[PDB]
């Protein structure tokens, strides 16, 4: 039915949703780590940030 | 010899890194789209009611 989402599947969603953010964190943490001088400029500003 | 070989691979490697960026902007788009596009038809119709 579609009067409501149940709770059941509300968890799962969420959890599904949770798991795509923290895949876009591990894809952007492995970008920041594997630049390389050859390719990458040193950003001062995120390094000082950081 | 090692360094030059080392710089013609960091070339390939930096139009690899291009071709990257690009189609990481390309397919962000089009995965917009095509939400829009199957979807917004029909929703707005159901909107105008
Ligand atoms: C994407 C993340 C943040 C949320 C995942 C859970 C989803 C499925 C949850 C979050 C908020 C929820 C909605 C909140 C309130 C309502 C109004 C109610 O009268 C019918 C269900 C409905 C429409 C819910 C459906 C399920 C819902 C969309």
């Amino acid at each position: 039915t579609s009067l409501s989402v149940p709770l059941l599947g509300r968890f799962l969603i969420f959890v599904m949703v949770v798991a795509t953010l923290i895949v876009m964190n591990c894809v952007i943490v492995l970008n920041v780590s594997q630049r390389t001088p050859t390719t990458h400029a040193m950003s001062p500003r995120l390094r000082h940030v950081l | 010899s090692d360094q030059e070989s080392n710089n013609a691979a960091a070339e390939w490697k930096y139009v690899a890194m291009v071709m990257d960026h690009i189609l990481l902007g390309v397919f962000m788009l089009v995965c917009i789209i095509g939400t829009l596009a199957v979807f917004a038809g029909r929703l707005i119709e159901l909107n105008q009611q």
